[PDB]
């Protein structure tokens, strides 16, 4: 890896990656229709952590 | 508080800070005042420091002046 020009001055962005190494792959579990689908929940975890980076404080906090 | 939020990122709450480092005689130093605040604090303090310390030692600063 090298830095790019966009690492450098100049809001909150998830990558949602369902691979096996990836933090994230329990997602591909929920499934409906038999076409994976990001939970209705899982959009209020996400703003939960960018409130939560907001203010300053963790989740749990 | 000073320089930022004590506790944040999860970092120790003490550390030793100087008091002021908004200060600097600028007029002494031949630096106009656009100049002087995009100057960076170190050196700022720095300058003061170093005259200080010349004349601490009884040395008139113009006497090194071209050595």
């Amino acid at each position: 890896d090298v830095p790019a020009a966009e690492d450098f001055p100049n809001a909150a962005i998830y990558n949602i990656d369902t691979s096996s190494e990836s933090p994230d792959h329990y997602l591909v579990d929920h499934t409906l229709d038999g076409r994976v689908l990001f939970p209705a929940t899982g959009y209020l975890s996400i703003v939960w952590k960018t409130l939560a980076r907001a203010l300053g404080l963790g989740v749990e906090q | 508080d000073r320089r930022w939020k004590a506790g944040l990122y999860g970092l120790p709450r003490r550390s030793g800070k100087l008091k002021d480092l908004s200060r600097f005689d600028a007029s002494f130093f031949g630096v106009h005042p656009k100049q002087a605040h995009t100057m960076d604090p170190q050196l700022r303090l720095l300058l003061e420091v170093t005259y200080e310390a010349i004349v601490d030692g009884g040395i008139n600063p113009d006497s090194l002046r071209g050595t």
